[PDB]
RNA sequence: GUCUACGGCCAUACCACCCUGAACGCGCCCGAUCUCGUCUGAUCUCGGAAGCUAAGCAGGGUCGGGCCUGGUUAGUACUUGGAUGGGAGACCGCCUGGGAAUACCGGGUGCUGUAGGCU
RNA sequence: GACCUGGGUAUAGGGGCGAAAGACUAAUCGAACCAUCUAGUAGCUGGUUCCCUCCGAAGUUUCCCUCAGGAUAGCUGGCGCUCUCGCCCACGCAGUUUUAUCCGGUAAAGCGAAUGAUUAGAGGUCUUGGGGCCGAAACGAUCUCAACCUAUUCUCAAACUUUAAAUGGGUAAGAAGCCCGGCUCGCUGGCGUGGAGCCGGGGUGGAAUGCGAGUGCCUAGUGGGCCACUUUUGGUAAGCAGAACUGGCGCUGCGGGAUGAACCGAACGCCGGGUUAAGGCGCCCGAUGCCGACGCUCAUCAGACCCCAGAAAAGGUGUU
RNA sequence: GGCCCGCGGCGGGUGUUGACGCGAUGUGAUUUCUGCCCAGUGCUCUGAAUGUCAAAGUGAAGAAAUUCAAUGAAGCGCGGGUAAACGGCGGGAGUAACUAUGACUCUCUUAAGGUAGCCAAAUGCCUCGUCAUCUAAUUAGUGACGCGCAUGAAUGGAUG
RNA sequence: UUGACUGGGGCGGUACACCUGUCAAACGGUAACGCAGGUGUCCUAAGGCGAGCUCAGGGAGGACAGAAACCUCCCGUGGAGCAGAAGGGCAAAAGCUCGCUUGAUCUUGAUUUUCAGUACGAAUACAGACCGUGAAAGCGGGGCCUCACGAUCCUUCUGACCUUUUGGGUUUUAAGCAGGAGGUGUCAGAAAAGUUACCACAGGGAUAACUGGCUUGUGGCGGCCAAGCGUUCAUAGCGACGUCGCUUUUUGAUCCUUCGAUGUCGGCUCUUCCUAUCAUUGUGAAGCAGAAUUCGCCAAGCGUUGGAUUGUUCACCCACU
RNA sequence: GCCCGGAUAGCUCAGUCGGUAGAGCAGGGGAUUCCGUAUCCCCGUGUCCUUGGUUCGAUUCCGAGUCCGGGCACCA
RNA sequence: UGCCCGGUAGCCCCGAAGGUAGAGCAGGGGAUUCCGAAUCCCCGUGUCCUUGGUUCGAUUCCGAGUCCGGGCACCA
RNA sequence: UUACGGCGGU
């Protein structure tokens, strides 16, 4: 029916964006990855030879493996009624950092050691962060003027 | 021909004439403007058009039928070559026959079901125009007669709406005359070019 | 498909890379008494006719063919097999092409 | 205040035309005996240092074209969920939450890393 | 008379006999009858015997001479087991939201942006294609259609796209975490470099809400499905064929829709009192037998309540 | 000996028979004709003319199992015959002094290209063919016609 | 013994193994005998590396030379090429030309894709040899990527100074071990022609041939608009180009009911119903003088025949009315 | 009432190589012969079916409409 | 699956084994005849299905690698 | 051995 093939319904998304097209930035080669770096997957269209899969584009993992020029990832897969723990070697053009954990590690640095300025000058700071609350009972001032009265317009074609 | 009862309401993908099609015959509309088409555009003042109620398909045959009957009937008072009649929506829907018993049971049943090519039609959309006329502004009463007479022959509902602008522009006609005056418009043709204040200063000294 | 009379490559009897002779390989003759042949002998004797499928339902038209590469330098003479992605037209030493040719059909 | 060598981000850096360029540099340049390469010392390679900022390059300019950024467009078009809502239907309005795109208008126009020299 | 018949006689089952019809062969013949092998085989029909309690499906995946069937995974039940809460913090998890952070090319929009279609005029001129003349003839000289270009303009795209939603998808939201000290390496290599590993030491309250989890074995039934929102394919359409998401029916009674598989409420141990939902309240038929409010409407075919069971374009100095 | 039976026998049937016989087919009285094709399929016949072709036997190599070579029965292949054997009997080009047709000429396929007769037949789709006749009226009937979907010569043709 | 799928079966086709775009509803997944196509190859270079170069096109010039030869300059974001079907990718390049080469070699595992989370096939990242290229970093273990293929049993060849050939030795032979090939296109892989009107059995309304039901393309019957027809004059009567319905007396589409059976064409016979009215009753309008006709209205009370041909419904003809 | 090739002078017909519309019958005019038959030669006659597209080029290619003939034909 | 044969001018066919490419047909011309018809002659027409190989050059001579047409064998 | 034709009227 289907033809199930690799690389199959790619035909946006392994390709370059528009106007980025042509030879790679090559910061994209001196990233350094060890082993539990949290990375995500976004294959790219100009090297062949390493990209994943249309499974795993947009997905992340987490390095459990390092080579030459490549890196094993170890992802997640939804198949039909359980999940997956699968393990993938992947060029490293086709990835990037993950900075999905890069807004919790700041605030384990900076939480750590405000922290141990509550027991050097002695409160009670509470450090873990709350939702949006409701509104405080604020006061609104209309010096001056007078509120404006608006009104729905007639209708026109 | 099927009577367009069947090819009405816009239910199928739009499927126009290309290289995966290969097999369409001709709109029966080929041309689209039909009064003097060389007028400029000081000499037809007012437009009126008529714009569709319902989202359905026209069929390019129908709009054959309505640009006839209403540039029959504006040479009749208006006269040969005093208005500028424009059918707006152009047929790119191509709709398909499953032409069956090509009385028998023989040829197929449901089997081979996807048809052949058989005619063209207009998908138009709730407030989308379909045509338009432009006259003087002395023979106003006329512009609503003839598309009085023209939307008998297309299906479902419309409403005719005298514009608020100036003929086939998109400039609103009470500030025209005061705008096109000193600099911001020149007339070409039938048309308005609109000039900005950005550009080089080179047109700027080409103008004036 | 044109692969030439001569080619370096590797034989495991010494463990180098050596020219060989490269030939075109051919199926050898059907011997007797092996023992499929011992034993399909005395099944299809006697009555009962033909025992085991003869296959006729042919569907392929080409074959793998494969190539034995003799090691040339002396007191070797190792042999060995390699296949090639199939192939209808086998050439051997057929006069490598040249890219400034006058086709002329 | 700039340049050279090597870079990063890859048009706010591009493209067209036009003005200016102290000093070091980069170049144009001047030559084929060796190295090397050609139909051709044009290119490439090699020896120079009489000239010249003419070009490239660098700065700036253009109611510039693109590009970048924001207004309008517009709470519009669409859309999550809801109704024993409307309508012959096609479709529509409301409730509940989100929420664009062009025309049109404006503002911008390379930022920096390591090493070295002029000023 | 190639006549009709009695009795005797011969031909016996893949055989007989036939002026031929597959006729006849003991009411049996396109292979007799009788007994046996034999309770032959059947992925196909029909049937399958007491009660109560508790849990509770599936019509989908992949392979098969597979498509009326099986093997396989899922869904199911039974048996347990490992533990957690018993009495300034849950080990943990989640068809959920939040906080960030990624991913995507559909709706829409766009084509005075590429590809592909497409209408109209304007302006300009290298020209050829063709006309109008000064004329033996002269790219000597003067216009028109076209073509070409330039700036605009009308209309589009399942297999076009710069831009680009809503819904959605992944990850993270701590003790397996953070920091420090040292030492192994045959890996890496200007380098007490880099990276892994090992040992030791230091500080636990780290979004909201809800909840007891983890784990193994054995395992039946199922493998024809059907309907409705919304989204969509083929078709003129269909109580038509085929998908997506969710809920239902099948397996499910009850109240309302007169009637009913699937609609609207709502799910069920056996009763008493109270209250309601959807729906109603002339009389069948419980409830307006309210001194209900405000209008619209007269039909010689009135109208009358989701699905749902009857109507369009057009038209009326009928009334509002 | 031919044709047959038969598990078996040189056992039986035709056969107490002998070519005016027995056995096997086809067509179907009489009268009258039985055209053309041996390529195909059969059948049949012949010469160490000859390709392919099994055992057994012959020769070689070998310790032997074995291997190899040579030689070659019928059959098929090759050549002839045969259609009262099964069957087949289409096209295409030129060509007559009106057009039309083709007595004539020449080709292909595959051997030959439907002769004499007969027909909308129990055989003709179109088709209720056309014309005549019969009836007031005829998809009927009969008689004619004849590039006859798809007539035709012991598949017997036409008669009577 | 006589494949399967199949809007009944047959004929056809391959939707039976595989690939691209779409469908597909912005992760992935997703159907139909849905759309547009492709595959059973080809290549010692079209594989590998390195170097140099720039393409399609257009302009302006140059003996013949012109739309098309070659030469030169300029512009030229891919508008070309990359074997081929599409899509993605690619510019001192993955293209074009040249120079060396065989990494298209040897070997163990892991992983991805299909997925049951099995296999083949294809692919990816390594590791260990041995190599090629380049000044070197590096790149290379086939094709820029997505397709291009195949189990057990058997055969055959190759490999080690290997194991077993049964009481012990030697030698042929035979069997093993490891991996290439000889295939199963119905492509997870049986060895396969019909016919049955003489037929039979087990079944199936999972499945056709009737009626019925839904639908109404097709048939039939109407409405609206009105350019023209009608001497003049759109509308007495018509009416093109459109366009909106109705009906289920046609034909189809469908496959819900019926396969442990609903007796299947036509004629005869007889009854009742409908109106979309041929006649008759009462009317209105004409391009209605009369007569004869036509178009409408209330209207189904009452009538709507006799025959030749044909099984015919239908058709056609004669005659009456 | 579905499909395959054709639309061309007075007719009929082939080719319309992506570059002309050319055989031939009918008429016209000659020549021929004592005169005619036949003959032989020359002249006439092409929207190359209609429109749109593909190159100093299309009747010719591509496919739209119209027309003309020639045809796929189950069990029930 | 190996054995056994055959491959041509524009179509059939001669040989041919070590020494040249030839009967007929068709085309184009002559000649013959008072003239046609028949007839006779001449031209033009050839990598022999294609890659090699000793001798002495070479389609052959030679058997090989190849493609068209035909042989009797049969285990995935 | 093969040798077939010769427009009409004058
Ligand atoms: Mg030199
Ligand atoms: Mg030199
Ligand atoms: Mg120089
Ligand atoms: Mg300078
Ligand atoms: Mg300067
Ligand atoms: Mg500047
Ligand atoms: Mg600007
Ligand atoms: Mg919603
Ligand atoms: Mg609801
Ligand atoms: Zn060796």
């Amino acid at each position: 029916t289907n033809t199930k093939g690799k690389r199959r319904g790619t035909r946006y998304m392994f390709s370059r964006p528009f106007r980025k097209h042509g030879v790679v930035p090559l910061a994209t080669y001196m990233r350094i990855y060890k082993k539990g770096d949290i990375v995500d997957i976004k294959g790219m269209g100009t090297v062949q030879k390493g990209m994943p899969h249309k499974c795993y584009h947009g997905k992340t993992g987490r390095v459990y493996n390092v080579t030459q020029h490549a890196v094993g990832i170890v992802v997640n897969k939804q198949v039909k009624g359980k999940i997956l723990a699968k393990r993938i070697n992947v060029r490293i053009e086709h990835i990037k950092h993950s900075k999905s954990r890069d807004s919790f590690l700041k605030r384990v640095k900076e939480n750590d050691q405000k922290k141990k300025e509550a027991k050097e000058k002695g409160t009670w700071v509470q450090l873990k962060r709350q939702p949006a609350p409701p509104r405080e009972a604020h006061f609104v001032r209309t010096n001056g003027k007078e509120p404006e009265l608006l009104e729905p317009i007639p209708y026109e074609f | 021909r099927r009577p367009a009862r069947c090819y009405r309401y816009c239910k199928n993908k739009p499927y126009p004439k290309s290289r995966f099609c290969r097999g369409v015959p001709d709109a029966k509309i080929r041309i689209f403007d039909l009064g003097r088409k060389k007028a400029k555009v000081d000499e037809f003042p007012l437009c009126g058009h008529m714009v569709s109620d319902e989202y359905e398909q026209l069929s390019s045959e129908a709009l054959e039928a309505a640009r006839i009957c209403a540039n029959k009937y504006m040479v009749k008072s208006c006269g040969k070559d005093g208005f500028h009649i424009r059918v707006r929506l152009h047929p790119f829907h191509v709709i398909r026959i499953n032409k069956m018993l090509s009385a028998d049971r023989l040829q197929t049943g449901m089997r081979g079901a996807f048809g052949k090519p058989q005619g063209t039609v207009a998908r138009v959309h709730i407030g989308q125009v379909i045509m338009s006329i432009r006259t003087k502004l002395q023979n106003k009463e006329h512009v609503i007669e003839a598309l009085r007479r023209a939307k008998f022959k297309f299906p479902g509902r419309q409403k005719i709406h005298i514009s608020k602008k100036w003929g086939f522009t998109k400039f609103n006609a009470d500030e025209f005359e005061d705008m096109v005056a000193e600099k911001r418009l020149i007339p070409d043709g039938c048309g308005v070019k609109y000039i900005p204040n950005r550009g080089p200063l080179d047109k700027w000294r080409a103008l004036h | 498909v044109n692969v030439p009379k001569t080619r370096r490559t590797f034989c495991k009897k010494c463990g180098k890379h050596q020219p060989h002779k490269v030939t075109q390989y051919k199926k050898g003759k059907d011997s007797l008494y092996a023992q499929g042949k011992r034993r399909y002998d005395r099944k299809q004797s006697g009555y009962g006719g033909q025992t085991k499928p003869i296959f006729r339902k042919k569907a392929k038209t080409t074959k793998k063919i494969v190539l034995r590469l003799e090691c040339v330098e002396p007191n070797c003479r190792s042999k060995r097999m390699l296949a090639i992605k199939r192939c209808k037209h086998f050439e051997l030493g057929g006069d490598k092409k040249r890219k400034g040719q006058v086709i002329q059909f």
